[PDB]
C-alpha cells in the first residue's frame, strides 16, 4: 500500500518489509509459466546445478504479475535487491536444503527494464536509482579481492573482531575490541575474512549513437562476485545497475567545484567447440567436392584472383610440424604474400582472413598498426600496469598474423619478421627481459610493387622491393596484376554496383563460422600421414626442374621448394579431412607450388617452363 | 638429418670445441676459438646449420646482422638520468659470452 | 571552456578564454566548435593557492591573544584567526544559450522545423533548373573560370551516401578532393571559400598542426577523476569539411593519422590514461604544391607530387591546375579581381544568399538516394569505357577505387537535387567530371 | 652472394665482405649447388626421408 | 611457521654436536613444490585467497634484494628500557609500535606517550624481493591483456630468477597489511 511518505522509507518500515517479501516468495513460488511450466523450478535447478549463484528474472513478468514492485524497483532499488537477496536464498535452500554450503548467498539481477536512458542523459534525477543503458568497454581492471564479511585482529591483544558486512559505500571501522575496550590499531585477519570479487570497467556512448558535434561520455561500473570478467573490452554491452553517489566520491578538496563522482553498482551485464561437429564435418567431407566448396567459400566478398583464394585456403590449414630427433626445425605454417597493383583487394583479403581465422590479428607496415611486430615493455596506458606488449607474431603465436602494406615496414619490423620466420622465436632483451617468446605465427602478408604497377619483365624479387631472404621463405607467392580487359572490367564493376545497391541503408559454398569448426577440426584433430606418394616421381620431378632452371640469373628451384611441396600437400590432406596423403592431393600441392614458381620467374623463363610443365599445371 | 656437407659438419664439430686460450707471460690474449663461414646459395641448408648448432651448444644464439627482434647484436650501456645507474643492454656477443 | 572569438582580438593578443558554467537543463545544449550566444551573470569562484605572492586575506574581527605555550603565532595561529586567502577567477554562469549565428527561426522533422519562407525557398531552389551554375557562382563570385574545381568542391560538400556492408566493412560515403597547380592560382583560395562559407568547416595549413591537436588530444577533468577527449581538427570538421593546404607538406607522423581517418572514418585515441574511439567523418578538401614547385605535364601525377600511395589512392577527385600563359584569360582574371577591389561591396551576384544555400545544404543532407537499374546498367559502362581509356596514357592510372568515385559523385549529385534516385543524368555528368579531372601526360 | 649465387664469371669478385672481416676467420666455405643430378634427387630423397 | 620451527629442531639434533660459533640454531626455511598442474593466473578468484597456490607465470621484473625484519628490539625514550625481540609478521604485513611504556617503575613520573624507538643495528633481519609476474603469453586468450600479480619472494626464493624466466612458482595468495579511487575494501593483493 502507499502513504504520504516516501517510496524509500515505505519499503524501510518492517509491515511492509514482510509485505513484498511474502510477495516476492508467493509468485517465486506460484508464478508458473506464460503456458504450465513452473518456470523457476527448472532456472533453479540448473542454478544449482552449476551453482551459479546468481539468479535473473525478467521485468516484464515481475511488472505483469505484481505490479507494486516493479514500480518500487527503480525508486529505491537497493533495499528491494537485499530482500529479494534474502527471498532467494530461502526459496533455493527450499529446493535444496543441501545449498546452506553453497556461497551462503544468491544474487539476483533485473532483465529488461523498460525504460533505456543513454550516457549522454544521467542527471540528478535518477541518482539511487536502478537504470538501464548501453555502452562499449572501454577499459576492464583485472578481478580484485573484496571485503565482504571481515573479521579483525584486534592487535592489542590478537581477539577476531567479529565478521562485519562491508557496504559499497564507506569503509568499515570497528570502534573498539569486546574485550580490551581499545579503539587500537586493528587489522584484518587475512584468513577468517571471506573476501568477494570486484572488477572495475568503464562503459561508453558508443560512436553508432553519439551525435554530430559530440564526445561520447563514459559511465564507470562496478561488477561483483559473479559479473566480473563478463565482458571484455571493446564489448558492445547493456548494462543494468543502480546510478550511483554516495560512497565517497565528492570533490570536497580545495579548488573544485562541490561536484560529485558517480558510478554504477552493475546488476545485470548483458553483451551484444562443440559436439555434432565430427558429424556435420565428416557428412560432408564424404562429398569430394569440399576441396572446391573450400576454395569457393574462402573470401566470397573478392571477385576473381581463385589462385590466391586457393593459396590462402592452404596457408589457413597448414601442414604439420616434426622434428626429426631434436635437432632439425621443419614446420607447418604455409606463409603467403600477396605482391599486387593498386586497388586489387589485397587488404579486402587480409580481412576476410582475420574475420574467419581464430588468432588472427592485423598490423601494417606504416605506423597506424593496431598490434606492432616488434615486441616491448612498457606501462600500458589504459591500465598503467608495467606490461610485457609482446608483438603481433607472438601474440598471434598458434594462427595467423596479417601485414598489410608489407613492402614499407621499417627496417626494426624488417629484422622482426624475418627473425620470426627464421627462427620462430622472438628473443626479447629490452629491460632485464632476456627470454625467447615462441612465435608460431602463419604469416599473411600483402605489397604493392615498385612503381605502383607489377612489371613482368623484371622478376618478383627486382620488381618488388622486399629482400631475398625475406621474399624467399614465404610459402606462396602470389601475383596480382589489375589488367584491363572488357568483360573483367564489366563483372568486377556489376558485383561493386551490386554490393553498393544491397548495402544502401533502405535494403535493412559453406557458411563461414561452418568453415570455421572445418578449421579447427582439420587443423588439430587431423594429421594426415605420408608413406603413399611417388617418392620416385617427386624426385625426378625436383630434378627436372631444377636441370631445366639451371642457368645463369635463374635462380633454381630448391629444397625450400620440396618441402614447400610437401607442406601443400599435407594441408591438401588435412583440407580434404583425410588422415592419409593421396595422389590426388599431391597433385594439387605440385600444381600450386609449380604455378607460383612459374610466376615468380619471368615473362620468357615463365612461359618457358609453363609450356613444358603445363602437364603438372593441366589438372 | 643434412644431406652430405661433410666436411661442414666435421667443421661444425672441431668448432663446437674450439681452441684454447693463451694469456702470455708479458699479458697479451690469443683467441681460443674458431670462427666458420658459410658463403653460398638459398638452396642449401645454411640457416638449418646455424639453427641446429645454436640448439646443440651448451650456450648458444643465433642471431641476424641487423640484431634481432628487441635485441641488438653487440652489447651496449647507457646512463639512466634518474637513478644515474649505467643500464646494460645486453647483445648477441655477450649475452653469448663463453658460447 | 569558451574563447574570444575571431572578430573580437585586439592586436597581437591570445584568444582570451574563460569557463562558463552550465547548471540544470541549460547543460548539454553548447558543444565543442560551436558559435554560441551566452546571457547570464559573471560571477567569482573562490580559488586558492593561484599565487605565491601573499595577497588578500579574510581573518575574523575577535581581538583574541595567545596565551603563553599555546600563543596564536605560525601555523596554531593562522588556524586560529581562521586566516584564509581570497583569491578569485571570473567564471561566466550561462543562464541560457542560444547559437550566435542561429540557422532558424525554431527530413521531415527539419522540414517541420522550417519556416513558411524559407521552406518555400528551398522548394522553389530544389524545383530550379541551372541550380548546378547558380550554386557554383553562389559559392565563388570571386572565382573565374576554374568550373571543375567549382563544381568538384559543390559535389563535396554536399557529399555522398555512406554505407556499410553485412560483414561490417564501412563503406567510405565522403568524397575527398585535392587541387594541384601551379602556384598563385586560387587553390588556398577555393579553400578558404569553403571554410567561410559553410559551417563545421575547420582549417588547417601543412606544417601548422602537430598531430595531438590535429585529430585528439587528452586532459583529466580538473574537478573529478575521469579525462577530457579534447576535440582536435578532424573532430571539430566531423561531418563536414577539413581543408587542408600544403597538403604535401605534412609529415608522414601526421600524413599517416589522416590516412587512417579516410580510411576508417575513425580515430581510435589511447594515450595518457584514457582510451576511446573517437568518430570523424569529415570530408578532406587538400591542397597539394607540385614538386619543383611547378607541375609538369610530361610526368606523371605520383611523381609530380609526394603523397603517399595510399592516400593517393584514397583521394576522391584531383584537379589540376596549370598556370598556362592565354592572355583572353589573363585580361579575364585581372578584369574579375580588379573589378572586384574597385567595386567590393557590390560586383557580387550570388543568386542564392549564403544563408540560403547553407540553409539548403543542411536541408538537402538528410536525402540518401537510391540508385535504380538503368542508373546502375548505365555506371557500369561507363566505367568499362573509361577503363578502355586507360588502356598513350593517363597521369594517373585508373582503378577500381575510380568507380568507386564516380558512383559516389553520382549519389552527390542526386544528393545535390535532392532526390531518392541516381539517374543516368547524375551518372552522365560524374563521368565527366572524372574523365576532365583525370587528363592525359603531354610528352612531347 | 650478392648475384644470387655464385656465378663462375664473377669468381674473385663474388663476395662484398672486406678483407679485413675475412681475415678474423678460421675457414670460410663456399657452398653452390652447380651441377649434380644424382646428388640433387638423392637430396629429394633424404628430405623427405 | 610450524613446518620450519620442526626443520629448525630436527636440524639441530641431526647436526647437534656443533663446533664453536656455528651453536645459535640459524633459521631454516622451508620452500616447496608440487606435481599437480599449475591453475591459470585468471583463475585466483576471491575463494582462492590465503589458500596454497600453484600458478604459471613469466617474470618481466625483478626488484632489489632488499631488507625487511623477522625480528625487532625497540627502546623506550625515557627509561631507555628495550622490548626486545618482537615478532615481526612475514610477508607484506607492517606493525603498529605499542603505544605506552610498561615498566610501573619509570620514576615518580611516567613514561611518556608513544616511547618506543626502533632499535635498528638489534633488529635480524632477512632478504626479500617484490617480483612483478605476468601472464603466460600463449596462456593470454586472444583479445584480452595479460594479467599481472605482485609477489613476494623470501631468504633463499631471493634472486633465484632472473627477469624474464617463466617459472612455476607455489605460494599464498594474500593482501597487504598496512594499518586498514571509486571502491572500498579493496587491498593490495
Ligand atoms: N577483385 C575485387 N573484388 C572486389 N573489390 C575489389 C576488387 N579489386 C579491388 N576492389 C576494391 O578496390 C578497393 C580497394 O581495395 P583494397 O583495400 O584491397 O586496396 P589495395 O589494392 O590493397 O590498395 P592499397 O595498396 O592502397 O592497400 C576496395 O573497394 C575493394 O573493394
Ligand atoms: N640438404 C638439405 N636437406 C634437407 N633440407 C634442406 C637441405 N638444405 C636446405 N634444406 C631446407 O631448406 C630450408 C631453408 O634452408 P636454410 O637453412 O635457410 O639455408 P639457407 O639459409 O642457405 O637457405 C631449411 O628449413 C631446410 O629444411
Ligand atoms: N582564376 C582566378 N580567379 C580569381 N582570382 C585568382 C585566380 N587565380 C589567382 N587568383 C588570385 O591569386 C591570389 C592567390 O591565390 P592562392 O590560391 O592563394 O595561391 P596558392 O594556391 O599558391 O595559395 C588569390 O587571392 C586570387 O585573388
Ligand atoms: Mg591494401
Ligand atoms: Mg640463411
Ligand atoms: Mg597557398
Ligand atoms: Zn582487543
Ligand atoms: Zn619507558
Amino acid at each position: 500500500d502507499l502513504k504520504g511518505h516516501s517510496v524509500r522509507e515505505w519499503v524501510s518500515m518492517a509491515g511492509p518489509r514482510l509485505e513484498i517479501h511474502h510477495r516476492f516468495k508467493n509468485f517465486l513460488r506460484t508464478h508458473v509459466d506464460s503456458h504450465g511450466h513452473n518456470v523457476f523450478k527448472e532456472r533453479i535447478s540448473d542454478m544449482c546445478k552449476e551453482n551459479r549463484e546468481s539468479l535473473v528474472v525478467n521485468y516484464e513478468d515481475l511488472a505483469a504479475r505484481e505490479h507494486v514492485l516493479a514500480y518500487f524497483l527503480p525508486e529505491a532499488p537497493a533495499e528491494l535487491l537485499q530482500i529479494f537477496d534474502e527471498a532467494a536464498l530461502e526459496v533455493v535452500l527450499a529446493m535444496y536444503p543441501k545449498y546452506d554450503r553453497i556461497t551462503n548467498h544468491i544474487h539476483v539481477r533485473i532483465s529488461h527494464l523498460p525504460l533505456v536512458e543513454e550516457l549522454r542523459s544521467l542527471r540528478q534525477l535518477h541518482l539511487n536509482q536502478l537504470i538501464r543503458t548501453s555502452g562499449v568497454v572501454t577499459s576492464c581492471t583485472g578481478v580484485l579481492p573484496q571485503l565482504s564479511m571481515v573479521k579483525y585482529n584486534c592487535n592489542k591483544c590478537n581477539f577476531v573482531l567479529g565478521p562485519f558486512c562491508q557496504s559499497q559505500n564507506q569503509e568499515v571501522k570497528p570502534g573498539s575490541c569486546p574485550e580490551c575496550q581499545s579503539a587500537g590499531p586493528f587489522e584484518v585477519n587475512m584468513e577468517e575474512t571471506i573476501y568477494q570479487n570486484y572488477q572495475r570497467i568503464r562503459i561508453q556512448e558508443s560512436p553508432g549513437k553519439v551525435a554530430a558535434g559530440r564526445l561520447p561520455r563514459s559511465k564507470d561500473a562496478i561488477l561483483l562476485a559473479d559479473l566480473v570478467d563478463s565482458c571484455k573490452p571493446g564489448d558492445e554491452i547493456e548494462l543494468t545497475g543502480i546510478y550511483h553517489n554516495n560512497y565517497d566520491g565528492s570533490l570536497n578538496t580545495a579548488n573544485g567545484f562541490p561536484v560529485f563522482a558517480t558510478v554504477i553498482l552493475a546488476n545485470h551485464v548483458a553483451k551484444k567447440l562443440t559436439d555434432e561437429d565430427v558429424k556435420m564435418i565428416t557428412s560432408l567431407s564424404k562429398d569430394q567436392q569440399i576441396g572446391e566448396k573450400i576454395f569457393a567459400s574462402i573470401a566470397p566478398s573478392i571477385y576473381g584472383h581463385e589462385d590466391i583464394k586457393r593459396g590462402l585456403a592452404l596457408a589457413l590449414f597448414g601442414g604439420e610440424p616434426k622434428n626429426p630427433g631434436g635437432k632439425h626445425k621443419v614446420r607447418g605454417d604455409i606463409n603467403v604474400l600477396l605482391c599486387g597493383d593498386p586497388g586489387t583487394a589485397k587488404s579486402q583479403f587480409l580481412k576476410y582472413i582475420e574475420k574467419v581465422s581464430s588468432r588472427a590479428i592485423f598490423t601494417t607496415g606504416q605506423g597506424a598498426s593496431a598490434v606492432g611486430l616488434t615486441a616491448y615493455v612498457q606501462r600500458h596506458p589504459v591500465s598503467r600496469e608495467w606490461t610485457l606488449e609482446a608483438g603481433a607474431l607472438v601474440l598471434a603465436d598458434r594462427g595467423v598474423c596479417l601485414i598489410d602494406e608489407f613492402d614499407k615496414m621499417n627496417d626494426q619490423d624488417r629484422t622482426s619478421i624475418h627473425e620470426a620466420m627464421e627462427q620462430q622465436s622472438i628473443s626479447i632483451s629490452k629491460a632485464g627481459i632476456v627470454t625467447s617468446l615462441q612465435a608460431r605465427c602463419t604469416v599473411i602478408a600483402a605489397a604493392n610493387p615498385i612503381g605502383g604497377r607489377y612489371d613482368p619483365s623484371l622478376t618478383f624479387s627486382e620488381n618488388v622491393d622486399l629482400t631475398e631472404p625475406i621474399i624467399s621463405r614465404f610459402d606462396i607467392l602470389c601475383v596480382v596484376r589489375d589488367t584491363v580487359d572488357p568483360v573483367q572490367d564489366e563483372m568486377l564493376a556489376r558485383f561493386v554496383v551490386g554490393s553498393h545497391v544491397r548495402h544502401h541503408p533502405s535494403n535493412k559454398p559453406l557458411p563461414q563460422e561452418v568453415l570455421k569448426k572445418y578449421i579447427i577440426y582439420a587443423k588439430e584433430r587431423v594429421h594426415p600421414k605420408l608413406n603413399q606418394m611417388d617418392q620416385d616421381k617427386v624426385a625426378k620431378m625436383y630434378s627436372d626442374l631444377r636441370k631445366e632452371s639451371m642457368a645463369t640469373g635463374s635462380i633454381p628451384i630448391t629444397v625450400r621448394h620440396i618441402e614447400s611441396m610437401i607442406r601443400m600437400a599435407e594441408a591438401h590432406a588435412r583440407i580434404h579431412l583425410r588422415d592419409y596423403v593421396i595422389e590426388d592431393d599431391v597433385n594439387m600441392a605440385i600444381r600450386v607450388m609449380l604455378e607460383s614458381f612459374i610466376d615468380t620467374q619471368k615473362f620468357s623463363v615463365m612461359r618457358s617452363m609453363r609450356k613444358t610443365f603445363a602437364r603438372y599445371l593441366s589438372f | 638429418s643434412i644431406f652430405g656437407g661433410t666436411d661442414m659438419k666435421k667443421a661444425i664439430a672441431c668448432l663446437l670445441f674450439g681452441g684454447s686460450r693463451k694469456r702470455l707471460p708479458d699479458g697479451l690474449t690469443r683467441r681460443g676459438d674458431i670462427n666458420l663461414l658459410m658463403l653460398g646459395d638459398p638452396g642449401t641448408a645454411k640457416s638449418q646449420l646455424l639453427k641446429f648448432v645454436e640448439k646443440c651448444s651448451p650456450i648458444g644464439v643465433y642471431t641476424s646482422g641487423k640484431g634481432s627482434s628487441a635485441a641488438g647484436l653487440t652489447a651496449s650501456v647507457m646512463r639512466d638520468p634518474s637513478s644515474r645507474n649505467f643500464i646494460m643492454e645486453g647483445g648477441a656477443m655477450v649475452l653469448a659470452d663463453g658460447g | 571552456r569558451i574563447q574570444e572569438t575571431q572578430a573580437e582580438l585586439p592586436r597581437g593578443s591570445i584568444p582570451r578564454s574563460l569557463e562558463v558554467i552550465l547548471r540544470a537543463e541549460a547543460v548539454e545544449s553548447a558543444q565543442a566548435g560551436d558559435k554560441c550566444d551566452f546571457t547570464g551573470t559573471l560571477i567569482v569562484v573562490p580559488d586558492v593557492s593561484k599565487l605565491s605572492t601573499p595577497g588578500a586575506r579574510a581573518e575574523t574581527n575577535s581581538r583574541v591573544s595567545g596565551v603563553d605555550g599555546y600563543e596564536t603565532e605560525g601555523i596554531r595561529g593562522l588556524r586560529a584567526l581562521g586566516v584564509r586567502d581570497l583569491s578569485y577567477r571570473l567564471v561566466f554562469l550561462a543562464c541560457c544559450v542560444a547559437p550566435t549565428n542561429p540557422r532558424f527561426g525554431g527530413a521531415e522533422s527539419i522540414k517541420n522545423q522550417m519556416t513558411v519562407k524559407e521552406w518555400e525557398k528551398v522548394f522553389e531552389m530544389s524545383q530550379d533548373k541551372n541550380l548546378y551554375h547558380n550554386l557554383c557562382t553562389s559559392l565563388f563570385p570571386t572565382i573565374h573560370g576554374n568550373d571543375e574545381v567549382k563544381r568538384g568542391v559543390l559535389l563535396m560538400l554536399f557529399g555522398g551516401v555512406p554505407k556499410t556492408t553485412g560483414e561490417g566493412t564501412s563503406l567510405r560515403g565522403d568524397i575527398n578532393v585535392c587541387i594541384v597547380g601551379d602556384p598563385s592560382t586560387a587553390k588556398s583560395q577555393f579553400l578558404k571559400h569553403v571554410e567561410e562559407f559553410s559551417p563545421r568547416a575547420v582549417y588547417t595549413s601543412g606544417k601548422a598542426s602537430s598531430a595531438a591537436g590535429l585529430t585528439a588530444a587528452v586532459v583529466r577533468d580538473e574537478e573529478s577523476h575521469e579525462f577530457v577527449i579534447e576535440a582536435g581538427a578532424l573532430m571539430l570538421a566531423d561531418n563536414g569539411v577539413c581543408c587542408i593546404d600544403e597538403f604535401d607538406k605534412m609529415d608522414v607522423r601526421d600524413q599517416v593519422a589522416i590516412h587512417e581517418a579516410m580510411e576508417q572514418q575513425t580515430i581510435s585515441i589511447t594515450k595518457a590514461g584514457v582510451k576511446a574511439t573517437l568518430n570523424a567523418r569529415t570530408s578532406i578538401l587538400a591542397a597539394a604544391n607540385p614538386i619543383s614547385g611547378h607541375y609538369d605535364r610530361s610526368k606523371s601525377l605520383k611523381q609530380n607530387i609526394n603523397l603517399s600511395a595510399p592516400i593517393m589512392s584514397r583521394f576522391d577527385l584531383f584537379f589540376i591546375l596549370v598556370d598556362e600563359c592565354n592572355e583572353v584569360t589573363d585580361y579575364a582574371i585581372a578584369r574579375r579581381i580588379v573589378d572586384l577591389h574597385s567595386r567590393i561591396e557590390e560586383s557580387i551576384d550570388r543568386v542564392y544568399s549564403l544563408d540560403d544555400i547553407r540553409r539548403y545544404l543542411l536541408f538537402a543532407r538528410q536525402f540518401k538516394p537510391k540508385i535504380s537499374k538503368e542508373s546502375e546498367d548505365f555506371i557500369v559502362e561507363q566505367y568499362k569505357h573509361l577503363r578502355q581509356r586507360d588502356g598513350t596514357k593517363s597521369s594517373w592510372r585508373i582503378t577500381v577505387r575510380q568507380l568507386e568515385s564516380m558512383i559516389r559523385l553520382s549519389e552527390a549529385m542526386a544528393r545535390m537535387h535532392c532526390c531518392d534516385e541516381v539517374q543516368p543524368k547524375h551518372v552522365k555528368e560524374a563521368f565527366r567530371l572524372l574523365n576532365k579531372s583525370i587528363i592525359r601526360v603531354e610528352t612531347p | 652472394s650478392v648475384f644470387g649465387r655464385w656465378d663462375e664469371t664473377k669468381g674473385e669478385d663474388n663476395i662484398d665482405f672486406m678483407p679485413t672481416i675475412l681475415s678474423r676467420f678460421d675457414m670460410i666455405f663456399i657452398v653452390k649447388d652447380e651441377h649434380n643430378e644424382e646428388r640433387d634427387v638423392m637430396l629429394a630423397k633424404h628430405v623427405i626421408t | 611457521q610450524l613446518l620450519e620451527e620442526a626443520a629448525k629442531e630436527v636440524a639441530d639434533e641431526v647436526t647437534r654436536p656443533r663446533p664453536s660459533g656455528e651453536e645459535v640454531l640459524q633459521d631454516i626455511q622451508v620452500m616447496l613444490k608440487s606435481d599437480a598442474s599449475p591453475s591459470s593466473i585468471r583463475s585466483l578468484k576471491s575463494d582462492m585467497m590465503s589458500h596454497l597456490v600453484k600458478i604459471p607465470g613469466i617474470i618481466i621484473a625483478a626488484s632489489a634484494v632488499r631488507a625487511k625484519a623477522t625480528r625487532i628490539s625497540i627502546q623506550c625514550r625515557s627509561c631507555r628500557n628495550t622490548l626486545t625481540n618482537i615478532a615481526m609478521r612475514p610477508g607484506l604485513e607492517g606493525y603498529a609500535l605499542p603505544r605506552k611504556c610498561n615498566t610501573d617503575q619509570a620514576g615518580r613520573p611516567k613514561c611518556p606517550l608513544d616511547p618506543y624507538f626502533i632499535m635498528p643495528d638489534k633488529c635480524k633481519c632477512v632478504d626479500f624481493q617484490t617480483l612483478k609476474l605476468q601472464e603466460l603469453p600463449d596462456a593470454v586468450p586472444h583479445g584480452e591483456m595479460p594479467r599481472h600479480m605482485q609477489l613476494y619472494c623470501d631468504r633463499y626464493l631471493c634472486d633465484k630468477v632472473v627477469p624474464g624466466n617463466r617459472v612455476t612458482i607455489m605460494g599464498i595468495y594474500s593482501i597487504k597489511k598496512f594499518g586498514l579511487r571509486v571502491g572500498v575494501g579493496i587491498r593490495s593483493s
